[PDB]
């Protein structure tokens, strides 16, 4: 049996917003410790890996060791119909062919209860080694969202660039160039609205902008952004969900 | 040429029934 309560329930309302359109189906595991989930696109250039902590819940509870198979596009409708301060409680039966979400309203005179028939997935599930990377870029996660968005007018796939000082996003199309450069900031007042970089090798990369554009879905998780940088090997895109866990996003590179 | 994530992470199966 699975039991697991939200007091702030337009967490999991985000979190699956940051995925439905990257990725149709996934698996959720479940165990004592949380949720975890990690699942490629169908194109198997990028990658997501999802992770929500046991103690992030108002009151947790796994028996068992579970493995849902989830249609994300149907847990979006369900979510959907919760509204932001809900309580959200899952919940699933040792031999559940379903995952119950109820939602709870805070005047306890709405209750909401939806039944997600789960389904059959052969996934292609990856192993992700914990590497040291030469680059840390962390910034607004909004101006992230907005350099993708923009540049990805200009060009296809977006140059980074990463220096001591600090960060520069490139693109190219048919109408010209763009150079977007962030510098290190240099008075330092509140962590989030900062660009610190920290580096030991200069790193170059290329990345469909395409892709980072789903990624920045998952923007209203956090007012930060970490870029994971390291040559010739996928980016990783991180948002932490506070004091609970993270979202992270992988991206293979242009050669 | 974009690469694949596979070009980097080895690739298990599995199997979930429900």
């Amino acid at each position: 049996m699975f039991e697991a309560r939200l007091v702030q329930g337009s967490i999991l309302k985000k979190v699956l917003e940051a995925l439905k359109d990257l990725i149709n189906e996934a698996c959720w595991d479940i165990s004592s410790s949380g949720v975890n989930l990690q699942s490629m696109d169908s194109s198997h250039v990028s990658l997501v890996q999802l992770t929500l902590r046991s103690e992030g819940f108002d009151t947790y509870r796994c028996d068992r060791n579970l493995a849902m198979g989830v249609n994300l596009t149907s847990m979006s409708k369900i979510l959907k119909c919760a509204g932001n301060e809900d309580i959200i409680t899952l919940r699933a039966e040792d031999n559940a062919d379903t995952l119950a979400l109820v939602f709870e309203a805070p005047n306890q005179e709405k209750v909401s209860d939806y039944e997600m028939k789960l389904m059959d997935l052969d996934v292609e599930q990856l192993g992700i080694p914990e590497q040291e990377y030469s680059c840390v870029v962390k910034m607004p996660s909004g101006e992230f969202a907005r350099i993708c968005r923009d540049l990805s007018h200009i060009g296809d796939a977006v140059v980074i660039s990463c220096a001591k000082d600090g960060v520069k996003f490139s693109a190219s199309g048919e109408l010209g160039n763009g150079n977007i450069k962030l510098s290190q900031t240099s008075n330092v007042d509140k962590e989030e609205e900062a660009v610190t970089i920290e580096m030991n090798e200069p790193v170059q990369l290329t990345f469909a902008l395409r892709y980072l554009n789903f990624f920045t879905k998952a923007t209203p998780l956090s007012s930060t952004v970490t870029l994971i940088m390291s040559a010739d090997v996928p980016l990783v895109v991180e948002y932490k969900i506070a004091d609970m866990g993270h979202l992270k996003y992988y991206l293979a590179p242009k050669i | 040429r974009q690469t694949s994530m596979t070009d980097f992470y080895h690739s298990k199966r599995r199997l979930i029934f429900s």
